[PDB]
């Protein structure tokens, strides 16, 4: 496992049913109807860049003793689709960022009049160092956050 | 063709 950390598995449930791992080199991680994403989701709906799971360094708020958290990496998942994307019970709109907590599974469109849903589910098999892997610690925060210049970069990479 | 809508 030196070369996967993050497993994205799309459900037989969905439309798709494929299991895909985001390596732990790998950030981030592209998601869209285009291959060009690093993880694959064909959804007449998805778009090209649909979303994308981005990794950045989890920042300690300082500590006077000995305690966990330390400054490691986090993925969190950035949405970049105009669909929207559901994960959990948080909306992120395309230009959000969100935390992704280990076995998190994440909607990237839902039509009830299609009755077609995609979702995967996000397993770390291996921890890239990784202050926890990506669950967080202690009171579990799942806010939606939005993205900036450094996120849009990203995508402008495929 | 960012003119998509879900409910």
């Amino acid at each position: 496992g030196n070369g996967r950390f993050l497993t994205l598995k799309p459900l037989p449930d969905s439309i798709i049913q494929e299991s895909l791992e985001i390596q732990q080199g790998v950030n981030p991680f592209f998601i869209g109807r285009s291959e060009d994403c690093n993880c694959k989701i064909e959804d007449n709906r998805l778009s090209r860049v649909h979303c994308f799971i981005f990794k950045k360094r989890h920042a300690v708020g300082k500590s006077m003793y000995e305690s966990p958290a330390q400054g490691l990496d986090d993925i969190w998942y950035c949405h970049t689709g105009t669909n929207v994307s559901y994960l959990n019970n948080n909306r992120m709109i395309q230009g959000t960022k969100f935390l992704l907590q280990d076995g998190d599974e994440i909607k990237i469109i839902w039509d009830k009049n299609n009755k077609f849903v995609i979702g995967f589910k996000v397993e770390i098999n291996d921890t890239t160092g990784l202050f926890n892997e990506g669950l967080g610690m202690l009171q579990e925060q799942r806010v939606v956050l939005k993205q900036t210049a450094e996120e849009k970069d990203l995508v402008k990479k495929l | 063709e960012d003119i998509y809508y879900l409910d």
